């Protein structure tokens, strides 16, 4: 099975460079995949960072995209995420994840071919570009095709990329206004032509300030196959504080049934691990989520048992703070 | 191309048929994906191109929608199925998500259990004074907190907290802090914990003297 394994810090000092890495198993980075990258912030959704192409392509969410790197390397089965100038905001659970072209299965002996463009579908006046048509593996024959002048150009430079596809590729080095147009592919296989794939809008853009153009302006797709997140990674928690190891003040809470509580304050990072009675006391429980209390945590916890075991008995919250190496204990005593 | 998920929030019981929808700003024909978060977990894959079924889910969950207008349908829910989902555009860069609809578990209603607990005696032996309230095992969700000093109502230095729906009971619990120094707290008497909800036309007060 397919897994994506998250690396990284767990602290980030504010204004610095976060780096993540993720390390795929049971598949090839080196495929027709966009490996991805998602965050959650502490209580929000989900939040869309980038992703980067088989060519070596980069795409990046507007909101954030000049702070954003996303790389790969085919040697190690992995591919990575920097963050410059982080900030508070940047606070986050991340996800790496793997985008494919799923589909329901409708063709089995000559299915639907596919068109992409290298690096893309706007080029710059004078500047290259690359047609990817994708069939399935043992096509003999990979036709491209124009719309408005109804040229083709035919290529037997066939080659299987992996055991249920092939492709073939056509280069056009310099564009020009007459190169832009609408593009299709079709496969010659087993004494039969394919059905034609969908349309692909190649655009060739003016050199001028005032150049400007079914999705948005210059949001123009670069494939006629919708890649899907499948696969996701259990995540890697970042927190980014400038704040300083500091180990928590842990105060009593004192008043059929009876509710007692302890105060955990100030303390850096998170987590806490708080239990009642050494875990004997865990039925009636209620521990809060911690609170930012100026660059510095807090939280509560709340026991609730019966009035004929307290103050007869007694009750004590045992507070452990791992990254500070403190383990505290503090007995409930009664108000008068 | 904005992804809006209605309703934020539904109340439901096992057994139970519902429908969750999303709709885009821009017609996105069927390039629409449903994602499945449980609580404390990574999301999932349900529903690719608006109608298909990832391998491996339950028939109950059922996708449908072309355009702009997109509906979820999970039949004879189940405990597992009780968790967020969001729904994500991926014809146009870039694919975003929707904000989430939280799918909770509809338990009878519940009043809150109210306690307040005034600044412990190490912690004012330092400088400092923290009054606690708890808001323990309401439902629904919707409660509202009120501090009161002496009579007056104060706004300032309170800090609230929230759990997620308890995973045995169903209920939820709210812990409210007011802090102030030791200063301060040595000026008034009386410090009064307000809790307004569903199950009451009359508050729950809390207080203490001294
Ligand atoms: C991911 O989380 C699941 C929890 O269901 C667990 O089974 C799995 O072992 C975790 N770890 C990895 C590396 O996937």
């Amino acid at each position: 099975e397919v897994q994506l394994v998250e690396t990284g810090p767990g602290l980030m000092k504010t204004s610095g460079t976060l780096s993540l890495t993720c390390a795929v198993s049971g598949d090839y980075v080196n495929t027709n995949r966009r490996w991805s990258w998602v965050r959650q912030a502490p209580g929000k959704g989900l939040e869309w960072i980038g992703e980067v192409h088989q060519s070596g392509r980069t795409n990046y969410n507007p909101s954030l995209k000049s702070r954003v790197t996303i790389s790969v390397d085919k040697s190690k089965n992995q591919f990575s995420l920097k963050v410059d100038s982080v900030t508070a905001a940047d606070t986050a659970v991340y996800y790496c994840a793997r985008a494919s072209p799923l589909k329901s299965q409708r063709d089995t002996d000559l299915p639907r071919p596919s068109i992409s463009a290298e690096p893309g579908t706007v080029i710059p006046l004078g500047s290259h570009v690359t047609f990817v048509c994708r069939g399935p593996v043992g096509v003999q024959t990979f036709r491209l095709e124009r719309e408005r002048n109804y040229l083709y150009s035919d290529t037997e430079d066939v080659s299987q990329t992996s055991p249920s596809e092939s492709e073939a590729r056509f280069r056009i080095d310099s564009v020009n206004a007459g190169n832009a147009g609408l593009f299709r592919c079709i496969y010659y296989k087993s004494r039969k032509w394919s059905e034609q794939s969908d349309y692909l809008e190649l655009v060739v853009k003016g050199e001028d300030v005032t150049w400007a153009l079914a999705c948005p302006q210059g949001e123009l797709p670069i494939s006629t196959d919708i890649y899907y997140v499948d696969v996701w990674g259990n995540g890697t928690t970042v927190t980014v504080s400038s704040a300083k190891t500091t180990p928590p003040s842990v105060y009593p809470l004192a008043p059929s049934m009876v509710t007692l509580g302890c105060l955990v304050k100030g303390y850096f990072p998170e987590p806490v691990t708080v239990t009642w009675n050494s875990g004997s006391l865990s039925s009636g429980v209620h521990t809060f989520p911690a609170v930012l209390q100026s660059d510095l945590y807090t939280l509560s916890s709340s026991v609730t048992v019966p009035s004929s075991t307290w103050p007869s008995e007694t009750v004590t919250c045992n507070v452990a703070h791992p990254a500070s190496s403190t383990k505290v204990d503090k007995k409930i005593v009664p108000r008068d | 191309i904005r992804m809006t998920q209605s309703p934020s929030s539904l109340s439901a019981s096992p057994g139970d048929k519902v429908s969750i929808t999303c709709r885009a700003s821009q017609h996105i024909n069927d390039s629409l994906a449903w994602f499945q978060q449980r609580p404390g977990k990574a999301p999932k894959l349900l529903i690719y191109g608006a109608s298909n079924l990832h391998s491996g889910v339950p028939s109950r969950f059922s996708g449908t929608g072309s355009g702009t207008d997109f509906t979820l349908t999970i039949t004879g829910l189940q405990s597992e199925d009780f968790a967020t989902y969001f729904c994500q555009q991926c014809n146009c860069f870039p694919p975003d998500f929707g904000q989430g609809t939280r799918l909770e578990i509809k338990r009878a209603d519940a009043a809150p259990t109210v306690s307040i607990f005034p600044p412990s005696s190490e912690q004012l032996t330092s400088g400092g004074a923290s009054v606690v309230c708890f808001l323990n095992n309401f439902y629904p969700k919707d409660i509202n907190v009120k501090w009161k000093i002496d009579g007056s109502e104060r706004q300032n230095g309170v800090l609230n907290s929230w759990t997620d729906q308890d995973s045995k009971d169903s209920t939820y619990s709210m812990s409210s802090t007011l802090t102030l120094t030791k200063d301060e707290y040595e000026r008034h008497n009386s410090y009064t914990c307000e809790a307004t909800h569903k199950t009451s036309t009359s508050p729950i007060v809390k207080s203490f003297n001294r």
